[PDB]
RNA sequence: AUGAUGAGGUUAAUAGGUUCGAGGUGGAAGCAUGGUGACAUGUGGAGCUGACGAAUACUAAUCGAUCGAAGACUUAAU
RNA sequence: CGCGAGCUGGGUUCAGAACGUCGUGAGACAGUUCGGUCCCUAUCCGUCGUGGGCGUAGGAAAUUUGAGAGGAGCUGUCCUU
RNA sequence: GACAAUGGUAGGAGAGCGUUCUAAGGGCGUUGAAGCAUGAUCGUAAGGACAUGUGGAGCGCUUAGAAGUGAGAAUGCCGGUGUGAGUAGCGAAAGACGGGUGAGAAUCCCGUCCACCGAUUGACUAAGGUUUCCAGAGGAAGGCUCGUCCGCUCUGGGUUAGU
RNA sequence: ACCGAUAGUGAACCAGUACCGUGAGGGAAAGGUGAAAAGCACCCCGGAAGGGGAGUGAAAUAGAACCUGAAACCGUGUGCU
RNA sequence: UUAAGUUAUUAAGGGCGCACGGUGGAUGCCUUGGCACUAGAAGCCGAUGAAGGACGUUACUAACGACGAUAUGCUUUGGG
């Protein structure tokens, strides 16, 4: 795994905060190193929504932030409640995925390769 | 017939400049255009905007091809630096020079 | 680290200044040697 | 530490030679646009 | 280190994900029972697991672009 | 008396202080004793690795020959005779 | 016309070449002076011309005067300009994403989340600083990067006491 | 038979002034558009700077860093290598 | 064809020569300013408040000259 030019809790904090942005808005525009390593995060936080049991409940609050999202209507659901409820229903028949990686130019900077990760 | 623009005291140091200029001469215009938008030197948006400046004066001075025309010089010289200073240790300053370059594209189409 | 010069408005205007260099004769005498440069300000 | 000698300008041209640049990937975007990075997707004045 | 080297680039198992393992930790949560309790026991070698193994095209290895030979004379055998 | 732009700084020629000794003295000894700041981003050569260029009279892919160069090279004990 | 001499440092002697100025004489110049640049020219030397560009007003020559009169060296002085070298560095430290702004955003604004200080990186208040304070406006230079921001620049404001 | 802007007063320039020092005190660098400002109306590229035209002028590589612009240095081309 | 032998073509880059730029402010010419003097005056004021200054004063005002509240000037006599 890639270290991310951080401490073993910088990369941890880093990486889950990185984690519920994209399940928040769905896709994010980060580097692409950060995007090769929240990969590996969100889907296997996603696996965890597919379960929807009470004990993969308490998993993937192990790695979520306490975000709430403004939904239409103003209603408001945690990114725990969306996780479970709305991407957790879109990849039910889906057997791995979850994610795409989409490189783009470079940023002006730095050469830091620019990416969106979508979440397909 | 020749069309050029130059860029007089642009604060890219001339090393740093000739790097990317030394990319797109001799090459058509429409594909140094694609090469200044691609590299992500510092320079690349103003070797850039110089060359759709001597473009510009192609079509409109001299009523050239624009579809058809190759960038046959590309230089840069120095310009006036801008001598600073710089405090290291011990009361001790050094001089920073910041260099300034003159960036002048010229192109044609190689008839006369 | 503390260096030289602590500034004080008071002493400096005491120690210096004019009143000061109008107290005694060889203070004049430094009053008269900036008035023979031209030098701007005084004391 | 400090040079022994001055490098000439001989010397000095010979050691920048492979202080390069290359020119970068520039692929056509086949939808709408202009020549975009190889391998990315465009933001700006391209359909990738 | 860099670059080189090697495995691959859809006719693809290259990497990730997913699925199943191996090894590791040592009995998850929830529930039930017992105990006034702290806690025990059951559910149950349980849960969990970074680099390891296998399977799987789910995601990404796109479209492209560049370089690259035309075989000199002389004499000798043939 | 190889090697400090590879390292330490115990030894010693620094400023402090003390004894012995010498000098009227300030001091001195080459007698002791305690304490006492070790600078350098490697240009060239040279070395340890590693690429690029070109040549090798067609261009490639693969396997090799070894002119050469380098590494290795020590030894005990015991038992039979 | 013979004959003879001609390595050379301290040092001695001799003869010169250029430089600026003066005097007299004689001149040359917008039909382009001095400079500057180039050239394959001449003289034994220091040097002298000529041509052609550039240049846009002075300057040669002869004779004789006068000297701030000749540079490669002084760890010279003052200017520029390199080399090292795209090398060292970029001054303690956690940010991430979304939205916005714009010629342009890793840095500006807003939002959320995270993190840090918390007998203090929090509040006051002296000294000291002087206008940095506040609004708009700007992005040359300053900011060790960027910059649409700023303690920067521009314009206009702002400090009220019987206690 | 004094100086011509590294000279001549430190100072030809809003000089004993920026600046330095706690203070006495120390102390710079920095002249030249053209005859005349006639100082580039308009057009194009650009956010702007800058340019390319056009125009003024005898001249604009006389464009306000503006008389000439030497070397060091930086370039881009090349003929022979 | 096979031998044997010879000689190239390459310039990543470099060198020399040439051409064209840029930086830079030497040099040429120029002078507002200095330098040394000559001749003729004169030399030193102030409690009636000096020399020096500080703040001010123009329609717009930063500085410098100029002048102080009668302030970027007033009166008067003569030039013009």
């Amino acid at each position: 795994y890639r270290k991310l030019g951080r401490t073993s809790d910088q990369r941890k904090a880093m990486l889950r905060d990185l984690a519920t942005s994209l399940i928040i808005s769905e896709r994010i525009e980060t580097t692409e190193a950060r995007a090769k390593e929240v990969r590996s995060v969100v889907e296997k936080l996603i696996t965890l929504g597919k379960k929807g049991d009470l004990a993969s409940r308490r998993n993937a609050a192990k790695t979520l932030r306490n975000v709430e999202i403004l939904n239409e209507d103003e209603t408001t659901q945690t990114a725990l409640q969306k996780l479970f409820g709305e991407i957790a229903e879109r990849y039910t028949e889906r057997q791995g995925g979850y994610t795409r990686i989409l490189k783009q130019g470079p940023r002006r900077g730095d050469g830091a390769e620019s990416v969106i990760i979508e979440l397909v | 017939m020749e069309a050029k623009a130059v860029a007089r005291t642009i604060r890219i140091a001339p090393r740093k400049v000739r790097l990317v200029l030394d990319l797109i001469r001799g090459k058509n215009a429409a594909e140094a255009i694609a090469i200044l938008k691609l590299t992500n030197k510092a320079s690349s948006p103003v070797i850039e905007k110089v060359l759709m400046s001597a473009l510009a004066n192609a079509e409109h001075n001299y009523d050239m091809n624009t579809d058809e025309l190759v960038v046959k010089e590309a230089y840069a010289n120095e310009g006036p630096t801008l001598k600073r200073f710089r405090p290291r240790a011990q009361g001790r300053a050094s001089a920073i020079n910041k260099r300034t370059s003159h960036i002048t594209i010229v192109v044609s189409d190689g008839k006369e | 680290v503390k260096r030289t010069y602590q500034p004080n408005k008071r002493k400096h205007s005491k120690v210096h200044g004019f009143r000061k260099r109008m107290s005694t004769k060889n203070g004049r005498k430094v009053l008269a040697r900036r008035r023979r440069k031209g030098r701007k300000v005084l004391s | 530490a400090v040079p022994k000698r001055r490098t000439s300008k001989t010397r000095k041209n010979k050691r920048r030679t492979h202080f390069k640049i290359s020119v970068p990937g520039m692929t056509e975007c086949p939808n709408c646009g202009e020549y975009k990075l190889s391998h990315r997707v465009c933001k700006n004045c391209g359909s990738y």
